[PDB]
DNA sequence: CATCCGTGAGTC
């Protein structure tokens, strides 16, 4: 996933993972 | 001054080309050349003489050569003249129509030398013509094409 | 020798070019033929004495220019200068 | 043609469709006509289709750099709220299709449409004004799908194969009529060579010779030859009475027949046979092939291995200039140039690892579009970045598109790209700018007589002499002397004069000259002849448009002004030299004339240059 | 408004304009009509031949101005019209100076040749030609490799069959405006055959024809259609 | 136009405006990009125009300071570690400083992997730095650009120029009738959708009580209700349709900040800014020759690409001098058939069809007491019908402008509605428009490649796969290397394994090449969603992977190979198209360039009140400027005669184009042309 | 060299239908199971709603009271149904629902010749206090018909035109075995895929197809 | 040869 914060549909992400902060 | 007006016009047009040689850019050297022509088609004033011409005053070939015709007829010194190259703009301003200079560039600046001068226009050009609605003088404009009878050929005839 | 010209590419600008001095002149050459046409049509439902009507067959629904464009291709006009 | 909207047309020609409606009694009068108009009845759609009936109409696209950026057309009656447009006459109005408006102006008086029809429709300005080379000609897709049939595929199916053993010879055909049922059975490819008998096409000039000593070939005669099935389809439109050619259409190529059409064959013909082209290029363009893939755009195979060579060439002048024996003038200034070199040698590497089945490659190798700077750019590297001052940037982005550029790389790439923006927005308003002095410096300037009669010309060089013997094609030959016309019978070695005085030069006459030997014509110039008011016909010569003699009338003053204009949007001197030259201004450079002829005296020092002349006659 | 069939015309070929059709159905109907023409009528043309001088292709008939393969190419125009399915065989033979043509040839009973005016090969004087030629019946266009054992190994030539009476069809879709509608289509149809049969009955059979395939279809149910 | 296009204009910065610069005082210095610009002002994000570099966007994560400057968030490595804890630095302190790529590889600890890292410097200069003199390194590899910026799929392979339009054209796409979310992501369409407003949120967890076309109502936990109210079918600032659909069922579990309804151009909570079609990359029949698209009638059968249109009409009543104008039925003049849409006050009844030229509100005025004609006079005397001494002063339809009536707002003074000095009676009719898509209809991708539509034909036509699906759209490859954009390219490849799904061969263990790829994508549904953030995301060795892993349709045949392509089938002549067609999904966008606005004409109409010359614009009816570089092509030409008509029977000849009108409808000759009144205007201002 | 007349086989399946038809002439399969694939597709005759009414409704831009939809997404959700009328002329049908609740198109009411082939189809999600009493009218012809038609011909302020997709064919192809072995067994066998929406069979869209294309090329037979 | 004022700087 990349955005699991509101209850939104589940969009798979190639990433290398992100958890600096959220926009 | 070294070479004499001609050369100074192949110069030009080869300079020019020159330049849109290397972008790769062809312009027939004919185009380039018309505008060039009317660079050089005014000469300074040298010498008054008899003339009424004003020294240090730019005036065409044909009249130059048409007034040092008439003086030289009438027996008064004739005007020394040396050639002179004009940038396009101000050869453009220094045109005969008044109107075609005002609605060219400094609207301001042209209106009050030509409301002293008293110059009269004759609207005989193509920015002169289109302002005032006639037809311009070009193409089917010109009288030669403008004023043509068509009538049916004499074997021609009503059934 | 080509394939039959369409339209308004007929006649042959060609042909008709050399029926004349030049480009320019063969459009007031047409043109003013085009309104003697025009006025004949207009002047004969009340007026006599108008220019000579059509030397040629009028297509249906023919445009005057296009009348005139094909007479003279047909040699049938004067032409002066 | 053009696509006129019937939405547009209905209110274009308003007052001419209620004048045939009050005709044919649909209304019975004027203000009634009117309201059948504006409701949009019915019975309109059919009495406007015969009112438009070949009463043509002008398409405008701004901005109108030349006077090709308005031409007439017939116009036709179609469904849908949008204008459609001929793909050809893109090159003259530079229009695409990603969003332009096209104004449109309809001609009322009789004078009027008969400008329109003859002056300014499109099937007669066929040609440049500033050039005469064809605007109208294949462009994108119709010069990729020509390219791909009149090719020669050497091992493809159905080639013509010789007899040997117990089988005789396979590829041959009888007519074109069997070539093509065999593709259509599978049997033959249509870029395969092969030999076939043809019945209806002139042979080469070479070869008409030798195989009828020039008897006049006529439809019927028939002949061999060794060429495609593509080829052979392709020379059916030029069609009869032309030159069979048998080679692969690059966009010169059929740069050079169009031209050739122009000049002898007439106007209606080249109209005719350039469409037929058009028609053919797409159907050809769609079974072509040609496709854009990420397999397609290939990365080179020694991306890394050239890449590491040159960036090791980098740290040795890096080091070099860390020891302070090189200047920091002189340390970029190497750098430039060994990334410059690194670039090339990628561009090489994806030549011949790329097939020539390459779709990517097959649109820029045949003039389709595209540079192969583009090519490598997408596929190789992007290369050196441009400095806000302008100056190449010493670092050099080694990332190919494909490959997608590093985060710091898209961000200098994107300052450059958008400086380009700006100045491709400046330029323009400048060469607008020069445009408008030009019209007005020149626009009493016309065509009055048909000749000044004077003998005065100007000297244009024809060609070089090559040093070992024989010559050379001087370079500014097409521009300064293809269109002249002689003030002066161009003699030889000899008494035999080779052309005359008051002749057009027009192609086999300048080889006339240049196989002769002589070097040097004097021609009628604009500048030389000399008359009252504007200039005469002769010395003016071939208008670039017509192939013939200028037209006594045109306004060449104006003509040529455009003609200078137009293309300025392409320049780097650059524009700024342009206007410094047109204007008459004292120079930057400024560089010295002599003004004396004699012996050079240098005598340079150091802190200055100083030049003496001594005055080859006398003199002081 | 149901359709119509026109006709402008020349000797042997002639085009053919059928309008208005429902749009979209004049490519619906193009190329299926053209391939018929060219590969769904049957006639009779040239398998294979074999002369009495020749031991090999590239040595020329001894006594004859034409190479071997321009021989075979005017023959392969030749129009030959056979009553029986099975190969027939026919002999062509003439010596001295002068012109052979068609008209020279002996044909077989029910075999007749359509174009005996057809210029095939210039003899001289003390020169001698007789060739076997066999003729066969079918479709289409039969390639040369296909038919390389049809006669006697002591010279014979594989020739390229032409068995299709319709030489070359080309077709145009253009669109005619019916009513308000300048959607609806008109198919133009460019048609050349040889001097068989005419073009105006090589269409019929072609039209023949395929209303036989969109039986099979069409036996199911007969639904509804309108004309 | 959209939600985006509302929150892009939030976040705009322009140097334009009092106390700022002028337009022509701003040289080529102000318009570049600067290095400082990195993380604070994106360097993408502008106009093409005259305004370019003086008008961009603020950065995603970027925030203002108190002191008016921009500040950007960067991670804080105390000695080769990266810590969480971040700092927000402005453009000088960061010159001081020295930081790290983003994508710089770290140990699963906060180590770097290597001693010498990228590392950016003051004054935009980059080197290779020990990891002992790291300061600070980026929060996102996406940390520069722009939030329409972020929005656009391999941005890293697009030039900067086509990627510009690519940022730019976002902003003016259309809400469709129905919106999808787009096949391929970059994970910002979440984020864009939740802030720009225009969508649903909620406020407090709970459950929806109850659910309406009309509004959501939601119980809390704590026991209070909150009703949300849907915007149905509202006009948007630029004619769009904003319109708002319920997502929960009723009786759903709902937390706080969770989407229970989105807007126009949303699907599930993301920003839907067009639809997903079946590309195909080639030339066909040249109706896709320069930048022209290829459409499928399919996109107009089911309304793919249609939206809606709403138009705001207004007219008045106000006091004059004669009387009042007064809005009634009853129009000098007029059959009962053309009133038979309105009602007893004059206004005409919602749900109600108009066309133009058909009346909208019927008012009329008191003309003044003039003398009438002499031969009307007469002509009153014949027919003994005494004239009214009210002129018809209706609010009609606008030419082009058609449509469903959908709503009456009127205010009286009478029902005290409180109106301007003068007025009694104001009138606002809103008519929609059910625009399917057509010819000239400006469409484009995410990646710069814009274009209108040449043709669209019927779906048989159209060059279809294997199995017999048609494709929607049709672009030329002519097109695509020239701008460099190839990021179109990548979008087709992943669009189309993201339609068939795929799976990796996991036996034998886990290729080499989708070694990187996170456990999630090694097994993928047909019409899966999924994320390419920029500067991140897919790479060029696991999409040619994931080409081979596409599963086959229904039939069980796989319809695209390795290199992503297929082949087609020619609709036309049935014949199978010689080569292999590059085929895939593609986001389109309808953009808000439609020829039904575009187009305009006009045979006569107003006139300059000074200049006596035609007015300007579609909105008031006026012809098209001739201008000063045309009359250069007149010229040039030689047609003196259509040069003098157009700038003068044409223009502002005051007796000339009546007589011209009248000489066409009596089929007589043009006649001359007189003096331009302008000339007269001339000569009195000289004078 | 060979003459056999043709065939024409089937293999079957509910919803679509596979038809070999060989042995046809070399090259030829391609363009004669083309003429057909654009046939079926543009002109095989089907049924479908026309236009509609609902109660308290005057246009398509407005919702229900109580309903989950607007009629827009209620317009369109109801494109998806299949239906199959047998009267040439327009018949009239009902669908009339209370309370909470689903409506579907089970609940519309086919008058006599006129049946719904899908009656699990999701129309609107009726909450509580939610009515819907709806009108629709369904008529014969083929292809594509746009809604913008019905209304200049005098259809009355409360009826809302909807676009028409009569076309019965959902998804049609072909694959080709030519038999390119060097002899005079050189054919080609032809293999038709055709998909019908339930609303008439694939044996039934193949024989429309074909009485429509038989009395087209019968005009190529006729002499001058 | 270098400053101060006024006038220019593409179209739709
Ligand atoms: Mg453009
Ligand atoms: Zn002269």
């Amino acid at each position: 996933s990349n955005n699991s914060v509101p209850g939104a549909p589940n969009r798979v992400s190639f990433a290398k993972l992100r958890e600096p902060l959220e926009v | 001054r070294v070479q004499g007006p001609r050369e100074v016009q192949i110069h030009l047009v080869r300079e020019v080309q020159e330049v849109y040689r290397a972008q790769g850019v062809s312009i027939h050297d004919k185009h380039i050349e018309v505008i060039v022509r009317q660079m050089l088609r005014r000469v300074t004033i040298i010498d008054s003489g008899s003339t009424e011409f004003l020294p240090g005053s730019l005036i065409d070939r044909a009249e130059f050569e048409a007034e040092n015709r008439r003086v030289v007829a009438e027996g008064g010194e004739p005007a020394a003249g040396r050639p002179v190259l004009m940038g396009i703009t101000k050869a453009s301003l220094a045109t005969d129509s008044w109107l075609s200079a005002a609605s060219f560039q400094e609207t301001t600046r042209v209106l009050t030398d030509a409301a002293i001068n008293c110059r009269s226009d004759k609207l005989n050009g193509l920015k002169e013509n289109v302002i005032i609605g006639k037809l311009i003088p070009a193409g089917t404009g010109i009288n030669r094409y403008r004023n043509i009878a068509v009538q049916p050929t004499e074997e021609a005839r009503a059934a | 020798g080509y394939d039959t010209p369409l339209g308004i590419t007929n006649p042959p600008i060609d042909e008709l070019l050399d029926r004349v001095s030049s480009k320019y002149a063969l459009v007031i050459y047409a043109a003013k033929r085009a309104r003697q046409i025009n006025d004949y049509y207009n002047q004969l439902g009340e007026g006599i004495l108008e220019y000579v009507g059509p030397l040629v067959e009028p297509g249906l629904q023919e445009k005057p220019l296009s009348i005139a464009l094909r007479e003279i291709h047909a040699d049938l006009l004067e032409h002066t200068e | 043609q053009c696509g006129l909207p019937k939405l547009m047309a209905l209110e274009l020609f308003k007052p001419f469709v209620m004048k045939r409606l009050v005709d044919l009694n649909h209304a019975q009068n004027i203000k009634s006509a009117k309201r059948m108009v504006e409701r949009q009845r019915p019975q309109v759609w059919d009495v406007l289709e015969e009112v438009i009936a070949e009463h043509p109409v002008l398409l405008n696209r701004a901005p109108t750099l030349h006077r090709l950026g308005i031409q007439a057309f017939e116009p036709m009656l179609v469904e849908g709220k949008a204008i459609q447009l001929h793909p050809l006459v893109c090159e003259a109005f530079n229009a695409d299709f990603d969003g332009d408006q096209m104004a449109v102006h309809l001609p009322l008086s009789a004078e009027a449409q008969a400008e329109a029809r003859i002056l300014m429709l499109s099937s007669n300005n066929i040609l440049s004004p500033a050039s005469g080379r064809p605007l109208a000609m294949p462009r994108l897709d119709m010069v990729t799908g020509l390219y791909y049939l009149t090719t020669e595929v050497p091992g493809d199916t159905g080639e013509y194969q010789p007899a040997s053993g117990d089988h005789p010879e396979t590829g041959v055909y009888s007519s074109p009529a069997e070539a093509i049922m065999a593709a259509d059975r599978g049997v033959l490819s249509v870029r395969a060579k092969i030999k076939v008998r043809l019945t209806q096409l002139r042979p080469p000039v070479e070869i008409e010779a030798e195989l009828f000593g020039h008897s006049g070939w006529q439809p019927g005669d028939a002949w061999m030859a060794e060429t495609t099935l593509g080829r052979v389809m392709f020379n059916e439109l030029l069609p009869l009475g032309y030159p069979f050619v048998n080679k692969q259409m690059h966009k010169k190529v059929q740069a050079a027949i169009i031209n050739d059409l122009a000049e002898r064959y007439p106007m209606i013909v080249v109209a005719q046979t350039v469409d037929k082209l058009k028609d053919a290029g797409f159907y050809w363009a769609t079974r072509s092939g040609v496709t854009v893939s990420m397999a397609d755009v290939l990365v080179p195979p020694r991306k890394k291995e050239i890449l590491d060579h040159y960036e090791e060439r980098a740290d040795k002048v890096e080091k070099q200039f860390q020891r302070g024996a090189l200047n920091h003038d002189e340390r970029n200034e190497a750098l430039v140039e060994i990334w410059k070199e690194a670039t090339d040698e990628v561009g090489q590497a994806l030549r011949e690892h790329y097939p020539d089945d390459n779709p990517i490659i097959t649109i820029v190798d045949s003039g389709a579009t595209g540079n192969f700077t583009q090519t490598r750019t997408l596929a190789g590297m992007k290369g050196l970045v441009t400095n806000p001052k302008g100056e190449f940037i010493p670092r050099p982005v080694k990332s190919s598109f494909r490959e997608g550029l590093t985060v710091l790389e898209y961000f200098i790439n994107t300052h450059g790209a958008r400086k380009g923006l700006a100045d491709t927005a400046l330029r323009t308003a400048d060469s607008g700018y020069l445009t408008r002095r030009l019209v007005d410096v020149s626009q009493d300037v016309i065509v009055r007589e048909h000749d000044c009669q004077t003998e005065r010309g100007i000297v244009v060089e024809l060609a070089e002499r090559a040093p070992d013997g024989t010559l050379i094609r001087d370079p500014y030959i097409e521009t300064s002397a293809y269109a002249r016309t002689l003030g002066t019978d161009a003699v030889d070695e000899a008494g035999n004069v080779i052309v005359e005085r008051g002749q057009d030069l027009g192609d086999p006459e300048i080889d006339a000259l240049l196989a002769a030997g002589i070097t040097q014509v004097k021609v009628r110039s604009v500048l030389t002849c000399a008359t009252s008011t504007g200039v005469c016909a002769t010395c003016y010569g071939r208008s670039m448009a017509t192939g013939k003699l200028v037209d006594i009338g045109e306004a060449v003053g104006i003509v040529a002004a455009q003609s200078i204009g137009e293309p300025g949007t392409q320049l780097t001197g650059g524009l700024p030299r342009v206007q410094e030259l047109f204007e008459a201004r004292v120079p930057r450079g400024k560089a010295p004339i002599a003004d004396v002829t004699g012996r050079v005296r240098l005598e340079d020092g150091e802190r200055f240059y100083k030049i003496t002349i001594v005055p080859d006659d006398g003199g002081e | 408004r149901p359709t119509l069939s026109e006709d402008v015309l020349t000797d042997n070929r002639s085009q053919f304009v059928i309008e208005p059709l429902e749009p979209g159905f004049g490519y619906t109907l193009g190329n299926s009509l053209r391939r018929t023409l060219l590969s769904s009528i049957p006639g009779a043309a040239v398998t294979s031949i074999r002369i009495d001088g020749v031991l090999h292709e590239f040595t020329t008939v001894p006594g004859v101005k034409e190479d071997v393969t321009e021989i075979i190419l005017n023959l392969k125009s030749l129009v030959v019209s056979s009553e029986e399915d099975e190969p027939v065989t026919m002999y062509l033979r003439k010596q001295g100076p002068g012109e052979v043509t068609a008209g020279d040839i002996v044909p077989p009973a029910g075999v007749t040749v359509h174009n005996p005016g057809m210029h095939i090969a210039t003899l001289n004087d003390k020169g001698k030609l007789e060739v076997e030629l066999v003729v066969e019946r079918g479709r289409g266009y039969v390639p040369a490799v296909q038919n390389r054992a049809s006669g006697a190994e002591i010279g014979r030539i594989p020739v390229d069959s032409i068995y299709s009476p319709v030489l070359k069809v080309t077709y145009k879709v253009d669109a005619t405006r019916v009513e308000q509608r300048t959607d609806f289509d008109k198919l133009i149809l460019d048609v050349e055959t040889k001097n068989s049969i005419s073009p105006r009955d090589a269409l019929a059979s072609a039209g023949k024809t395929l209303v036989e395939l969109f039986g099979l279809a069409r036996e199911l149910n007969v639904e509804a259609e309108g004309i | 136009n959209n939600p985006l296009s509302g929150l892009t204009h939030k976040r705009r910065l322009s140097a334009l405006g009092p106390g700022g610069l002028s337009r022509e005082r701003a040289g080529l210095e102000v318009r570049d990009v600067h290095p400082s610009h990195y993380g604070r002002m994106c360097p993408i994000e502008t106009p093409e125009g005259p305004n370019i570099g003086l008008i961009g966007s603020l950065s995603v994560y970027a925030r203002v300071n108190p002191f008016g400057f921009i500040e950007t968030p960067y991670r804080k490595v105390v000695d080769g570690v990266v810590s969480d804890e971040i700092v927000y630095l402005t453009a000088d302190e960061e010159d001081r400083h020295v930081v790290a790529q983003a994508n710089s590889p770290i140990d699963a600890d906060g180590r770097f992997v290597e001693p010498r890292v990228l590392v950016r410097r003051k004054a935009g200069e980059v080197e290779y730095v020990p990891s002992s003199e790291v300061d600070y390194m980026d929060v996102s590899p996406r940390q520069m650009v722009s939030v329409a910026t972020a929005m656009i799929p391999f941005l890293e392979h697009d030039d900067a120029n086509r990627a510009l339009m690519g940022a730019n054209m976002q902003r003016q796409a259309v809400p469709l009738v129905r919106s999808e979310a787009p096949l391929v992501g970059t994970g910002m369409e979440l984020r864009a959708a939740i802030d720009a407003g225009d969508v649903v949120v909620a406020e407090e967890s709970g459950v929806i009580e109850e659910v309406s076309a009309d509004y959501i109502t939601v119980m809390h936990d704590n026991g209070t209700r909150r009703t949300y109210r849907m915007r149905k079918f509202a006009r948007s600032n630029h004619g769009t349709c904003a319109n708002q659909c319920p997502i929960v069922d009723a009786g759903d579990r709902v937390e706080a900040g969770q989407v229970i309804a989105d807007g126009p151009c949303t699907d599930d909570g993301e920003m839907a800014l067009g639809k997903n079609l079946l590309v195909a990359i080639m030339p066909w029949e040249g109706h896709n020759y320069e930048d022209a698209i290829i459409l499928s009638n399919r996109l107009v059968e089911e309304d793919v690409l249609t939206s809606i249109h709403i138009e705001e009409h207004e007219i008045d009543a106000r006091d004059t001098k004669l009387g009042a104008e007064e809005i009634t039925r009853d129009i000098p003049n007029i059959s009962d058939e053309v009133l038979a849409d309105l009602d007893e006050r004059g206004i005409v009844r919602i749900g109600a069809e108009v066309r133009d030229g058909d009346i909208l509100v019927g008012k009329v005025t008191p003309k003044g007491e003039t003398e009438l004609t002499p031969e009307e006079r007469l002509l009153r005397a014949i027919f003994g019908e005494k004239a009214r001494e009210v002129r018809d002063t209706s609010l009609k339809v606008p030419h082009g402008e058609s449509g469903k009536v959908i709503g009456i707002r009127v205010f009286s003074r009478e029902d005290e509605d409180e109106l301007p000095a003068g007025v009694n009676e104001l009138v606002r009719v809103y008519v929609a428009q059910k625009r399917k898509i057509s010819d000239g209809d400006k469409l484009a991708g995410r990646h710069g490649n814009k274009g209108v539509i040449g043709k669209i034909l019927p779906v048989e036509d159209m060059p279809f796969l294997a199995d017999g699906t048609p494709v929607d759209i049709i672009l030329n490859t002519h097109g695509v290397p020239r701008r460099m954009n190839i990021g179109q390219i990548l979008e087709t490849h992943l669009g189309w394994c993201a339609h068939s799904g795929w799976k990796v061969d996991a036996a034998k263990g886990v290729p080499d090449w989708a070694a990187r790829l996170p456990d999630e994508l090694l097994e993928a549904q047909p019409n899966a969603i999924v994320s390419t953030p920029v500067f991140d995301g897919a790479q060029e060795a696991e999409l040619q992977g994931l080409l081979s892993c596409t599963l086959p349709n229904r039939d069980g045949d796989v319809l695209v190979d390795a290199d992503g392509k297929a082949m087609l089938f020619d609709g036309r002549s049935g014949e199978p198209f010689p080569y292999p067609v590059t085929v895939g999904y593609m986001y389109i966008m309808k953009l808000h360039h439609l020829v039904d606005d575009k187009i305009h004409a006009r045979s006569t109409g107003p006139y300059s009140m000074i200049t006596q010359q035609p007015l300007g614009g579609k909105a008031q009816f006026g012809g098209q400027r001739f201008g000063e570089m045309e009359c250069w092509a007149m010229q040039a030409y030689g047609a003196a005669y259509t040069l003098q008509e157009l700038l003068t029977i044409k223009s502002d000849d005051t007796v000339g184009r009546v007589k011209v009108y009248e000489a066409i409808v009596k089929g007589e000759n043009i006649p001359e042309p007189g003096i331009p009144e302008s000339f007269k205007v001339l000569l009195k201002e000289l004078q």
